[PDB]
């Protein structure tokens, strides 16, 4: 049945599956939430934080989505991208 | 490692950002919770012998096989190697209770830690029963509100049973 | 060795400079409570026995294992030693606030201490504790507030004297720590 | 004589300068005798080179080589005989020297000794026979001896895994305590007292791990607790 | 990072130990700080382009031969002086993440490790940005143990360069 | 190493007593002195690259032997341990500063450094030199009353200086 | 390591030969470009400094977003580690000039280079890029005649210019 | 390492159990032959050297492709190894049979060992070949009867001759 | 070091002489007396607690000031490094009893054990009287006969009360 008293964090229930699911005023992991977006210092088109700029490494790693025991961590075995291009000519000559 | 502040530092460097007042006020009210959680983490290391010991008595009582001879922890040698990591996971569950997220829970425990079993032979879905017995075994005291004042920290009781779940599900 | 005259002279001759104007200003002062200074030191040597036949017993009392057979204050060479161990620190001090300055007892007392005493066995942490006894009857003699005999002055105030007094006692245990 | 045989190395991060100015958190707590320590932070020492050496399970009381640490506290034998001590020790050699062979039993000793991980497979091959032919007092020796550990360790530090987690990372390579356990795949097969080798998870009819909902009453019981004073 | 919270978890778990109440004054010390270490921080990021802008024009007017010599090092050029500009906003956005963590977390890893070697290698000379930051130091315009925080940050910068 | 509050527990605990009410009223004081203890090592600790710089250019201006060739601190390797040698003695007289008492001066720092200048060739009286223009530099820079609240510290002033003599004795 | 000369010899004990006379020639070849090789080195290190932080700078001019915030060298340190790597790449590319063949280069600059840089998430194709810029930024300054007699040495070029396309396409 | 009486102990502690009566009466029948067993490896360890030497010059009389050049015998290094090697296997041996069973065999000679000849390029048939040379050499010498009473010890020999053939079977 | 076997051969290099006859009567004479001096070790050796934790009590009771504050065995830490020390001279003297003169005890416990508590500040007249506490406690231990056949043992124990006077004397 449903989550009802605070006994239940350590019986029955683990963990909300979603944001939705979440505990009012905080995340998924229990943590206070923030707005999740600041102040861009320094707009620019060729320096300054852009459509084009590359992704830290460290952001995937601070939200902990790098551990296979994460919610948020992302298989790409079994993706669309894993697929093969079938506009290519060696592909379909060779599957032909 | 990070804390629960260094983390929305790196998530705004890695885009070049200040902070917004917006973000800086949902820093301040993680500040006033401050008294609250230090009172968890105290209650938490000041009965951690029998967090362990109480919840490993349980263990074997509904679980025997785990001590006949042939089991996984009869010795007097295996026995007290598998109490030394529940004190193990029950320390970094800690130190992810006052760090306020799970990072040095994640890579000096968990880390290598399913695949450890597997090479020792241990059954890492029991321990991940020991992990829940703990589990409820520090929430329960948690909850109790002896030694404290009065007021409300029910966020924070489902935060610290987060921790243990996450300990519990990276290990079978 | 230096007073508070020789360490002025001292530090203008590292820079060879003249003594002028501005630095006989702490020198000018030194002199104007000339008098209290010299009622400070006779109000610790007009009853210096005293204070040592207190402060060693008052350091027995607390730590009766002294002189259990196998303590450092148990024969009477080893007692007799220790009240003239502690009647030498009290000695050096009123050398020192005196002369105004802690040159000879950090020259004649305090070097090398630790290493005498550490090959002698001494406890050294009942020897600290014993020092600060006579800290403690150092300065209720200064200040005219002493429990058991009042001394005859004239009025005012010796705190800027008893504090240097108790800042002389300090050195000592900062010395066998 | 029969010098050591060849082999190449391989791109890791303690070859490679860290620029590093005021180290952080990470940083990994030098355990010296040349910062003079008392008899309370001497224990410290000797916890952080049973724990380098031997497992965090293997600190035990029958374990534990009394003898050994006061020679250490009176100033005769330095870190480098103490931590050669505790691998030619008695439990080093029952718990984990009988339960690997001689490939796996060096890189236990050079990723606890020298801090680091193994270059190649070839280097286990190349340090398995100064097991063999010389014994484990002939093969400390000359691991403790190169150039590798005098130049980071000394002779008065406590070893320590060696450049573990970049500077702007939060997750780093893995520990070498969990990375190398005691045994492996091979000797854990009937060998070590086991049996069926996994499990699956624990089943129960009472679910015990059931995720709250959206409109479930303890997502809102904050100020549940406690409201303000009345006014 | 050097929050006081992990520093506190890192002793801990130097000697293998739970948190004792040694560690839970150091972590109760950096929240009885954070209060006049956030006022500090929302201060500083609301007159952020004030200050860059400022600090910038500070060093062109101590450093003249800065926007008159030629050479990519300089600020000669429409480039130089938009990438001087970004030199300053660096620093400035360091010590403000300084105030919300608490200690020198986010300078040491994002800002000075490293930055001996970059200025010596791109011909930076370092006494442009201790002039930056002596302007920052002087106009922000907090006081009280706002300011005292915010200061401890722009000196530790200072000595770091110098 | 200890700091004050340890200094008198260990003088306790080898006379087996309790600390009296007198040197714990006396230890209380010593608690409400520690805001203006870290406004003096704060003042140390933010002015430390200039502390060492000009003492150092103060230091080869009355001694230019120093730094002629043939000197001691002739050539770049011999100049940068002079600059370090001045920057870990005032790092450990800070670090005696927040403790209270000099037991962290003497033996990490300070035990067998006339033994190792005296191996070396060093003058360690003008090792002193250098020791005391620091001191009446951060002297000087604990008497300034920027950005404090206007009280008497006097007593701490005294304390400090006292640290830098403990060093600058021990060299010679 | 092998350099040119020991490449030969371990040919030929292999087949448990003694050199032939052609050997021995090709050998007595390599003698007598010897201090043609050994200019160019000289004028490679000579400016080592120069040819990285130059190709580095028309790296970052090239592709701008290795240096915008979330870029691969965006901070301090991660900026001082490109140029580390490029420096480290110059100095085995030198070190197999002298030798004659890129065993050196290979063993202890090149292997497992490709899975380090694939785990840190460094673009691999960028810095084959300013490997390529190392590149010409030396063969053009090694065919630069100021100091050196006339005469043509355009094969040690091709040498040299072999090694820095190994690297750069041992690194993706 | 276990030797026959640690066996039947590690057997009978996975199930709890004590010995058996059948069980201590096999044990007490190796105590009636411990006498031949220790003459056994008395006649093997006195003749170590000619084992090895002898049995290693007939597997190059009719294996002369391992030392031509080009062969895995063919340096001073490679040949002076393959001597090693038997020396170290043949003492290996001799420690199963003062042991009773081949435990010591197994776990310090044996395991790993045909994957490290396959890394190194060492055709492990031929070292097979080797071993059984070394077998039936030492089986001539533990059948000899010079200074020893004359009895029955075939079963003995029989168990020596099948640890050699495990090491033989376990190599290739 | 050496045992009673070693040491008459170690005297006969040094002249380069084989042994005489009247040493192999004397060497074995000894051999007859080897389950008589093998009974004595196992005794003590099977006492070996009770013979230190008895001893050490009778020693604290006599002289009480060792273990009141400020005593020398006064804390955990140092009570527990008295009762190691007493059991290092029982080990060590027991060795000796097995070899059959004092190499080993003379060299690695008691060479130099007078200088290591003159410096730590230990009296070595106590340890002399826990020294001789378990000498008489081992004497009348190692003279009754359950258990041992009914011979006569007497010029063993003069022997092994030799070895604990030679301990007494030389920690003073
Ligand atoms: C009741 C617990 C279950 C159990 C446990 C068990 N574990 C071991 C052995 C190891 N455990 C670890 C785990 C860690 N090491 C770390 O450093 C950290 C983070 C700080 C963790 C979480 C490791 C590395 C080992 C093996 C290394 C070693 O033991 O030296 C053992 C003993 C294995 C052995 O036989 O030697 C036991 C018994 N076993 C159970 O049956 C319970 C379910
Ligand atoms: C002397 C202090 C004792 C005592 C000693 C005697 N023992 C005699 C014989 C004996 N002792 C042993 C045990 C010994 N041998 C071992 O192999 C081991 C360990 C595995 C031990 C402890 C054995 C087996 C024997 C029998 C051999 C023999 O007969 O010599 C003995 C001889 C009898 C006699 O002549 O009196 C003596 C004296 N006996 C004592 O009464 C005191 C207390
Ligand atoms: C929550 C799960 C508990 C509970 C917690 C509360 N604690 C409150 C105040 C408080 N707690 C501490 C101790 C803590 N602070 C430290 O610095 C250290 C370490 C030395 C510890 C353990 C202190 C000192 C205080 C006083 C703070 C104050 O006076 O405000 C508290 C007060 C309400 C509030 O702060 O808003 C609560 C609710 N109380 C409970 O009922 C549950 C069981
Ligand atoms: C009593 C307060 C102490 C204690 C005192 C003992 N001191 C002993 C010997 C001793 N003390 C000194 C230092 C003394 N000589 C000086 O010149 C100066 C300063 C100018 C001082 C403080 C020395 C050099 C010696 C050596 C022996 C001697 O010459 O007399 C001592 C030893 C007596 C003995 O061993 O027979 C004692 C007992 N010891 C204590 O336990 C309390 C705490
Ligand atoms: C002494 C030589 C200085 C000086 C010291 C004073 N500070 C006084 C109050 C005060 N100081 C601080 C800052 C300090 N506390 C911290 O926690 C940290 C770091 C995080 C720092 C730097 C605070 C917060 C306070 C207020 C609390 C209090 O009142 O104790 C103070 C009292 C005023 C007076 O009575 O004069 C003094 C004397 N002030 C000076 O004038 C000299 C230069
Ligand atoms: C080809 C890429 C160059 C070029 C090379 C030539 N160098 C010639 C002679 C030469 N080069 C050096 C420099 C070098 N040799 C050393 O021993 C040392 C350091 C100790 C260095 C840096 C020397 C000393 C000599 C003198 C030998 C001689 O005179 O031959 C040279 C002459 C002919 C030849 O060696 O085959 C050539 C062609 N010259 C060029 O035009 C391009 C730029
Ligand atoms: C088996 C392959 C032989 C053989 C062996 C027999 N040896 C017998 C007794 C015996 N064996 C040894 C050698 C060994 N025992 C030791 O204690 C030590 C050194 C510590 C060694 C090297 C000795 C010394 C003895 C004498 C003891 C005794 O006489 O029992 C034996 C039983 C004797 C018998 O049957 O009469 C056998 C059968 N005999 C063979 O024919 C093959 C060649
Ligand atoms: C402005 C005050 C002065 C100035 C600026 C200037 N800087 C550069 C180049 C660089 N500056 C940096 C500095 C940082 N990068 C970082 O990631 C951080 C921490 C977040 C810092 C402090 C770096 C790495 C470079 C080189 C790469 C780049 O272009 O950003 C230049 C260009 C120099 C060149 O050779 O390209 C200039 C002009 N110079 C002045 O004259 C002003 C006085
Ligand atoms: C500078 C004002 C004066 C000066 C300094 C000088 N010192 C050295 C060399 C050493 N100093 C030390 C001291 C320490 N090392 C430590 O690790 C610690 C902390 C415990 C201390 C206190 C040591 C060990 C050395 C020797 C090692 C080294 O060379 O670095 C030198 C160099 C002497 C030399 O010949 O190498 C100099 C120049 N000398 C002066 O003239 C000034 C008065
Ligand atoms: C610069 C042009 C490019 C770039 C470089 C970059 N590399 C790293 C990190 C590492 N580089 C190495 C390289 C070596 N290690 C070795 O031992 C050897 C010789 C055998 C080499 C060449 C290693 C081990 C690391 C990781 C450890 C460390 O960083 O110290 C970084 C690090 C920062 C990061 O988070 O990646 C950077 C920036 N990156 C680019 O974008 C350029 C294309
Ligand atoms: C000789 C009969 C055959 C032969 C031998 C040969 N061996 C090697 C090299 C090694 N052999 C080992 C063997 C062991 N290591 C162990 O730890 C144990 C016990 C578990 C054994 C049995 C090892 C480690 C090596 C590598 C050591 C080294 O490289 O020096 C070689 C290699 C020589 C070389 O330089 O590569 C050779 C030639 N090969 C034959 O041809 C004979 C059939
Ligand atoms: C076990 C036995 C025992 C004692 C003997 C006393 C010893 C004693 N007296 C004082 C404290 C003092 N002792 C004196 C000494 C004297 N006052 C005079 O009038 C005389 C001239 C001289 C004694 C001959 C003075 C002046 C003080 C301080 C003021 C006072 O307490 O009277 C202190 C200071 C407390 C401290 O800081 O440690 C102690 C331990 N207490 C004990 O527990």
């Amino acid at each position: 049945d449903k989550a009802r008293s605070r006994s239940d964090w350590g019986n029955r229930n683990v963990l909300p599956a979603s944001e939705g699911d979440a505990v009012l005023g905080r995340t998924a992991k229990g943590a206070v939430a923030v707005p999740e977006f600041g102040i861009p210092q320094l707009d620019d088109p060729v320096l300054g934080f852009g459509p084009d700029s590359m992704v830290d490494p460290r952001i995937a790693e601070a939200d902990g989505a790098v551990w296979r025991w994460d919610a948020g961590f992302v298989d790409e075995s079994m993706t669309l991208a894993s697929c093969a291009d079938i506009s290519d000519e060696a592909v379909a000559d060779e599957a032909f | 490692m990070l804390d629960a502040f260094a983390k929305v530092v790196a998530q705004a460097d890695a885009r070049g950002e200040f902070l917004s007042n917006t973000q800086i006020d949902a820093l301040s009210k993680m500040v006033k919770e401050g008294n609250q959680r230090l009172d968890i983490v105290n209650k938490v290391t000041s009965n951690a012998s029998a967090i362990v010991t109480n919840s490993a008595r349980a263990l074997f009582a509904e679980q025997p096989q785990l001590i006949q001879p042939g089991g996984n922890a009869y010795t007097s040698r295996r026995m007290a190697a598998c109490l030394r990591d529940m004190e193990i996971v029950l320390r970094y569950v800690s130190y992810a209770m006052i760090a306020g997220d799970s990072s040095v829970l994640d890579d000096r425990c968990l880390n290598g830690l399913r695949e450890t079993y597997q090479a020792l032979g241990t059954p890492g879905s029991s321990v991940a029963v020991a992990i829940q017995k703990m589990k409820d075994a520090s929430v329960a005291l948690a909850n109790d509100t002896t030694g404290t004042p009065i007021g409300d920290c029910s966020s924070l009781v489902a935060e610290l049973a987060g921790y243990f779940d996450r300990a519990a599900v990276s290990v079978v | 060795m230096l007073d508070a005259f020789s360490r002025v002279v001292v530090n203008s001759d590292a820079k060879a400079a003249y003594v002028g104007g501005s630095d006989l200003q702490a020198l000018k002062s030194f002199i104007a409570d000339g008098n209290k200074r010299l009622d400070a030191v006779n109000s610790i040597v007009s009853n210096a026995s005293c204070m040592v036949s207190d402060a060693v017993s008052g350091m027995i009392c607390e730590n009766p294992g002294l002189i259990s057979p196998g303590g450092n204050c148990y024969t009477n060479r080893r007692m007799a030693a220790c009240l003239r161990d502690g009647e030498i620190i009290l000695r050096y001090v009123s050398y020192a606030l005196l002369a105004g300055d802690a040159s000879v007892l950090e020259d004649r007392c305090l070097n090398g201490l630790k290493e005498t005493y550490i090959a002698l066995g001494v406890p050294t942490n009942s020897s600290i504790r014993a020092v600060s006894i006579m800290k403690a009857q150092a300065v209720a003699f200064i200040t005219n507030t002493a429990t058991e005999r009042k001394m005859s002055f004239a009025a005012g105030d010796c705190t800027s004297l008893a504090s240097e007094v108790a800042s002389y006692f300090d050195r000592v245990g900062a010395a066998i720590s | 004589s029969i010098p050591i045989l060849k082999y190449s190395l391989s791109t890791q991060n303690q070859r490679v300068e860290s620029f590093e100015v005021n180290p952080g958190d990470e940083q990994y707590r030098i355990y010296s005798t040349d910062s003079l320590p008392s008899s309370s932070e001497v224990d410290q020492i000797i916890w952080a080179a049973y724990r380098q050496i031997f497992s965090e399970h293997q600190i035990l009381k029958s374990t534990k080589q009394p003898f050994l640490e006061s020679q250490l506290r009176f100033n005769q034998i330095s870190i480098k005989d103490f931590i050669k001590g505790l691998v030619l020790s008695a439990p080093f050699r029952d718990l984990n020297y009988n339960v690997n062979n001689n490939y796996r039993f060096v890189e236990i000793c050079v990723q606890r000794v020298l801090g680091r991980d193994i270059y190649n497979e070839r280097e286990k091959i190349a340090w398995s026979i100064i097991i063999a032919t010389q014994g484990l007092e002939g093969f400390i020796d000359t691991l403790l001896n190169t150039q590798e550990y005098l130049s980071n360790f000394g002779d008065s530090i406590v070893p320590f895994q060696r450049r573990r987690i970049i500077p702007q990372r939060s997750k780093g390579e893995m520990p070498f305590n969990l990375k190398t356990p005691r045994y492996g795949i091979e000797f854990r097969s009937k060998l070590a007292a086991t049996q069926f080798s996994w499990a699956s998870p624990i089943r129960r009819f009472r679910p015990q791990e059931q995720q709250p909902k959206a409109g479930d009453p303890a997502l809102f019981l904050n100020m549940v607790q406690e409201m303000g004073p009345g006014l | 990072m050097k929050t006081p919270i992990t520093e506190a978890i890192a002793t801990a778990d130097n000697q293998g130990r739970f948190l004792s109440n040694t560690e839970l004054q150091a972590v109760n010390g950096r929240y009885q700080r954070a209060t006049a270490s956030l006022t500090a921080a929302k201060a500083l990021t609301g007159s952020a382009q004030r200050l860059i802008t400022g600090a910038a024009q500070a060093v062109y007017n101590k450093f003249p031969y800065t926007t008159q010599m030629p050479g990519p090092a300089y600020a000669s050029s429409a480039i130089g002086k938009a990438k001087c500009a970004r030199d300053i906003g660096y620093y400035l956005r360091m010590v403000t993440y300084c105030l919300v963590v608490g200690g020198t977390g986010p300078m040491d890893e994002y800002l000075v490790a490293g930055l001996e070697e970059i200025n010596r290698s791109f011909d930076l000379s370092p006494s442009w940005y201790i002039e930056a930051l002596q302007y920052i130091k002087n106009s922000h315009g907090l006081s009280g143990q706002v300011a005292n925080e915010a200061n401890a940050y722009i000196d530790y910068a200072i000595n770091t360069l110098s």
